[PDB]
Formats: structure tokens, C-alpha cells, sequence
């Protein structure tokens, strides 16, 4: 599968 | 004292036409897409259920790409029945892995798709 | 879905009078006294900082009453810089616990204080 | 008593943005695609030529589809420098495998490409 | 040829309250409160006996002082079933260890009591 | 492509008088006298067949003269029920091996005969 | 409660020819033989000098006759510098054995004579 | 160290 | 990389 | 459990 | 080497 | 057993 990183 | 998110997918595996078949279910017990989006820092655990018969076991989590920052470290039990991977956030982006795990019919490693 | 807390906690270890010492400090570098309230399902991982020259690495997490369900499940990072213990929170109480170490002088295991 | 063909391929792996590159050479040391056709029983033999500094090492050799029957072994040297596959040649067809490696920058698994 | 004496201690595991209970019984079968003295160079062997149904076996024998010089080194089976300490008996004074076990019901460690 | 030859030898272990009795077949399953003649670089495959009810598993090659160069490296299955030999035929001579097994009866290791 | 002896052999190896060479050292630093006789239950201890450069460790014991009952078990160091063997003395007669040791020159295992 | 369940 | 066997 | 030692 | 077990 | 060496 996939993880996505959307930081702060 | 900082801290961060914890999430949890459950990693169904059946057989069909003799070969695995990766479905992932959330915290409800509802099927998803096995994706995780992390939006401040956490961790993403993964529990193996395996109803393969065929003895599989975590031994680690790959990656083509592993040193884009997306992922921090990983973690396994000592049974093989727990992956968790440490993600800190402060790279944007989206990496792609593929579960590793030992099974006891032959001594080839299974991976889940790519 | 349900997500839980990850907290977090380093575990500094240096010598005094020839023995380890473990400092335990939070995200935000601040010295604190080590333990953890779970309220929810989640998460605590534990990062080694080895200020030592003994070489530690973490090979465990160890109970005296290992089946009271307080923590579920025990991961650990290959390089042995990481234990992260899964708690569920279904079973109230408490529980002591005590850090299992390898270290490169000798032969022996490291425990942190009972 | 019969003999099969023993195979070789050198596995150079290199970083390229950040990540590695797979580059596969034959025993004349010559680039080669990488895939091989086996006609009987026989072993392929793959050695690692790890031009990083990651500190790569095999782990195992990885299917996503591990029960068809085309590898029927995998075996792996104690160092990690080495995998040796073992192809009895007794079920046509053709299966796709991804390398499988630890490295010491991190702890995340390394795969070559799907 | 110089030599020393070996001691015997059984370290017999039950279950009171779902939770481990170590009894120690020494070389006549009688039980023991399991403290050793060691009054010249030599050995202490210890033979787990594990009535407990969790899968106990030995992974190491833990300090709270590693470092204190009282034993020299820990050698253990590879089914788990014995520790044996080498104890050269030349620095003076007492050191106090817990046992280190994995379980088969979970990944937490099990120690005996402080 | 430069390529080699691949052999293969069964390694039946039975018990006579309670001890292990190695007899090896070859790939016609004929009862063979054991040695290999390598006259061309390539692989050296031995597939155990363990009928002593001891649970047998290989854990690898052992030789006197383990630098004598007639053998260039060894790999294991992770089921202990393989181990291949790379032998790049440079070096001229003989070299003389042992089985290494570990069994579940006891914690001795396993040698066939010198 | 009753005791037993515990001997002592240092196992010093070194290179000859290209090739090791056990010699066997006292609790003295005399070169001894290196047979034990055992007359009461006890343990045997043997450390090891690596004096070569071929990074020497221990990976167990190994008997050609591993069921005869003279030795009881093996157990042996996380360093690899120390094996030890239990040896009740319930069996009558004589059994020969060969160190196995890992390498790090090569995948080889090391015997020590037959 | 402790870990503190409130459920 | 890919095996192909032709039996 | 704990181990003593007195050394000659 | 060898063991010998004087019972 | 032993393995035999006669290189080309
Ligand atoms: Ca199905
Ligand atoms: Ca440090
Ligand atoms: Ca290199
Ligand atoms: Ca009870
Ligand atoms: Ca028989
Ligand atoms: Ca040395």
C-alpha cells in the first residue's frame, strides 16, 4: 500500500 | 510532552487460484483501500490475519524507494504478527511498500503487490 | 476510522558509579519521570539514545506479570534503536515494565530499574 | 547421473536521486537485462555488488505470487552477499520476483523494482 | 589443570492469578530459595522447568548492574532450557539478576521478580 | 553469458544403533558414494531427506581446511532443507566437508562423518 | 546440595599453512591435550583465543555421535567466545566432538579436527 | 517505568 | 527480474 | 535470584 | 577433542 | 564427503 505525508 | 497519531489497518490475507490476496480492513472492520494518509506525526500499525494456511509471518517492509524520508523506521514482533512503521511527517510526499513475510511451505519470501 | 495516541519517550542511557543510569525525555527534550497514561487504543514508542560506549541495543521489553493485558504486543526496530508497545486500553490498571538491553562489553543482559 | 545449468548474474546495485539502481551483468561482465530462461533443472546465482554505502545485505528473494511453482528454493549465504534460486523446470511459465535487502542507513526493507 | 565447582539450581515455572511464580529447587529436587554462593571460580547451571503452558524458554539472564564484575559471562542452549553463568569469582560481593524469557502467548518478555 | 554445471545429491539420514547413518542418492535416486567431481565452475546442490524422526535441519558446511579455496561459499534455505555450494573450479585439489545439523532431540550439533 | 567440577580449556587457533591449528591451553597456560575426563556431573568450559584474523566465533558443538548421552547440552555465548557443555555423567564411555565456528573471510563453517 | 490504563 | 521456464 | 561471591 | 565419562 | 576440483 501507499502513505501519504502531509506535514505541519 | 508532544504526541502524535496512531492508526491501524489489519491485514487480511486469503488465497485465490493458489496465491495470496491482500485485504485490508480499518478500525471498524470495514474493508479499505489499505492507503494511509498521515497528517502530523504517528505511527501506522498493521496486524497480520492471515487465513492462507500457508504459515505467513511479517519479517519486514519494503520499499523500491526506502530512503525518501516518507517512512522513519519499522518495527516487527517477535511473532510476526505486528508491523508498525514510525512516521515523523516532516517529509511531503507519498512512498509505495510492499509487506515482506515468511511462509512455511516453501522458502521463497511473499510480497504483497507492488 | 478510530485513531489512537502515539506518545513518545527516549530512553537516555549513561554511566554513573560504572552502572547505566536511564533518563527518559519527551519530545520536547524535557526530562520526565517515564511513565505513560493511555486513555484510548494507541501507541508509545521508545527511542534508545545510548550515551554509552557499551554498545546497547534494545532487544525486548520485560514484565513481571507479562499476561496482565495491560500492553498487547511488544515491536522492535532491526538496529535495536526502537521498542514500540501496542495498548489496546480494554483492560484497566497498571503495569512495570523494564527494558531489556544487549550491550558489546559482555555477555549479560541490561535491565532498566524493576 | 544428470546435471542441470548452474546461472549467474551479478546484482550492482548504485544510488541515482537518492535511491538505487539495479544493473544487472553477466559473468562476462557485460549489461544484461536481467531475466533468465532455464530449459531443465538448474540453479541461478545471484552475487551482490553493493556500490552504495547503505551497507545493503539479501534477506531473501520475494514473489508476489510465491506458490507457482516456477522457483522452487531459495537459499542465502551467511554474509547476505548471496542468493541461489533452485528451478527444478518441472512447471512451465514465467514469474517475476523482487530482490529483498536490509541496509544500515535505516530499517526500512529494500526491493528491486516490481 | 586448574578447575572449579558447578552448581545446579531448577528454575520451575507455574502460573498463580494468570501471572508467573518461579520456584527454585536445587540438585536434590528440594526447593531452595535459588540464591547462589560462589566461594571459589566455576559455574552455576540453570534448567528451566516450565509448567506453565505459555512456552517459556530462556533468552538471557538480565542485570540491573551489568557492569559490576560479579559475573563474567552468560552462555545459553539453543532450545532455551539452560543458562549457565561463569562466575571467576574474584570480584567480592553480590549481584542480583532476573531471568529473561519469551512466552509463545505473546511478544512481551517475562522476567522473573526483581 | 558464461554459465556452469549444476549437480545435486539427496542426503538421506537415518538412525542405526540411535546415531545418524548418511547415504546418499544421486538424481536418478541411485545410492551413490557421496563425492563430487567439479571440472568446470558451478553449484553443488544437496537436498535433505531426514528420516531419523530428530528433527534434522541444516545449519551449514563445515570443513578442516575452510581456507583452501575449493570451495568458494555456502547457502542455506531458511527451512535448513538445502545448502548449495559455489565452486568456481580455479583452485586444483580436494577438500573434505561435514553436514552441519542442528536437531530437536538435543542442543549438540549434528556432523557427518570426517 | 551437591556439586560438581568445573574444567576449563582456553581453544587458541591460528593460522598454519593457511589453514587453523587448535591448540589447547589450561587454566595454567600450559598446553594440554585437550581431552576432559568427567567422574562426577559437572560442565566443561572452553574459551576462545581467535589469534588469526579470519574473525572466529562459535557456533556450537558437533558430534558425529550426538545421541550416545555422554554430553547432556551445549549452550554457548551471544559473542560467540564461550561454549559450554553439561555433562551429568549418567553415561558411561568416550565421545569425540569437533568445534564449529563462523567465519569472516568466507560463508565456510570451520571444524576443528575429527 | 509504568504504563497507566484508564479505560 | 523475471524466470521463464520452458519445460 | 542473586549470586554472592567470596573470593579465595 | 574427547570426553570421557568415568561413571 | 569431498568434492574434487579439476579446473579447465
Ligand atoms: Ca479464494
Ligand atoms: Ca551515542
Ligand atoms: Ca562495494
Ligand atoms: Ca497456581
Ligand atoms: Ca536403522
Ligand atoms: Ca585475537
Amino acid at each position: 500500500p501507499a502513505i501519504i505525508n502531509r506535514p505541519q | 510532552a508532544p504526541q502524535g497519531l496512531a492508526q491501524f489497518i489489519k491485514v487480511n490475507v486469503t488465497l485465490e487460484n493458489g496465491e495470496p490476496v491482500f485485504i485490508y480492513t480499518d478500525a471498524n472492520g470495514q474493508v479499505c483501500q489499505g492507503d494511509i494518509t498521515v497528517t502530523q506525526a504517528g505511527t501506522i500499525t498493521y496486524l497480520l490475519n492471515d487465513q492462507t494456511l500457508k504459515g505467513l509471518k511479517f519479517v519486514g517492509v519494503g520499499f523500491v524507494t526506502p530512503f525518501d524520508g516518507i517512512i522513519d523506521a519499522v518495527t516487527i514482533s517477535s511473532d510476526g504478527m505486528l508491523v508498525q512503521l514510525v512516521d515523523l511527517d516532516k517529509t511531503p510526499g507519498t512512498t509505495k511498500f510492499q509487506f515482506v513475510l515468511s511462509n512455511t511451505a516453501n522458502t521463497l519470501l511473499v510480497l504483497s503487490p507492488d
